């Protein structure tokens, strides 16, 4: 029998990473136990993630600020078969909308097996609405992140550096228009 | 554009479903054998 306890973190500038996990494996496939991750970005939004696994379910969510809560379910057993995807939006954490669900059912009289599958569409869709409204969150992070970046190499912007480039490209324009007016000025003169 | 495309998406998504529910209650709602099954506007129940 193996006990496994591990702990991994991670320390930097924008982001700190925390991962525990414990557990105990038997057989070739007996493994029991829970995993923990916390990963904590000042420039993003954070997540926590939860992993358990024993001999009578498997449960696992992960929950970030910005999308919600998705979380999955299972139990087996021999006389039913449980399957849970469940995606909580952060708006209302009480509630787990079900985004699907798998019901297998064995019938201890005749020969009979029953098995039921639901989904939910306002679940779809208002995790489809999170995500296009994560993704002008994402994009504003994001190029914040990078403008962040830019003021610690250099000091400076991106709409600044546009307009850096276009003054260094009008300056070695109008170099090249110089030089091309006083070539012929010069070719003439010779000429003459 | 992204938002626009995915509020296309979410119009047509709602849009075909009804219609695809009502085509499996009409397929179903054919024969009847040994096996049986159960149709519910997100359910899906199968009997063997």
């Amino acid at each position: 029998t193996l006990a496994s306890k591990t702990k991994g973190t991670f320390a930097h500038r924008d982001f700190s990473a925390e991962y525990e996990e414990d557990g105990k494996y038997e057989g070739l496939q007996e493994w029991e136990g829970k995993a923990h991750l916390n990963i904590k970005s000042p420039a993003f939004t954070d997540l926590h993630l939860r992993y358990q696994k024993d001999k009578k379910g498997i449960s696992t969510s992960a929950a970030s600020p910005a999308v919600g809560t998705v979380g999955m379910d299972m139990d087996e057993d021999d006389d039913f078969s449980k399957w849970n995807f469940y995606y909580s939006p952060q708006s209302s954490p009480d509630k787990k909308l079900t985004i699907f669900k798998t019901e297998l059912r064995v019938r201890e009289s005749d020969e009979e097996t029953q098995i039921k599958v639901n989904w939910e569409e306002e679940a779809a869709s208002g995790l489809l609405t999170s995500l296009k409204d994560n993704v002008p969150k994402a994009t504003g992070v994001l190029y914040d992140y990078v403008n962040k970046y830019h003021w610690e190499h250099t000091g400076l912007t991106l709409r600044e550096v546009s307009s850096k480039l276009r003054r260094n490209l009008q300056n070695n324009a109008e170099w090249v228009y110089q030089g091309a007016i006083r070539q012929i000025d010069d070719i003439d003169v010779r000429f003459q | 554009e992204s938002k626009r495309l995915i509020d296309l998406s979410i119009q047509n998504y709602h849009t075909f479903l009804i219609y695809i529910t009502e085509l499996l209650k009409k397929l179903q709602s054919t024969t009847v054998m040994n096996p049986y099954m159960k149709l519910a506007p997100g359910e899906l129940t199968i009997i063997l």
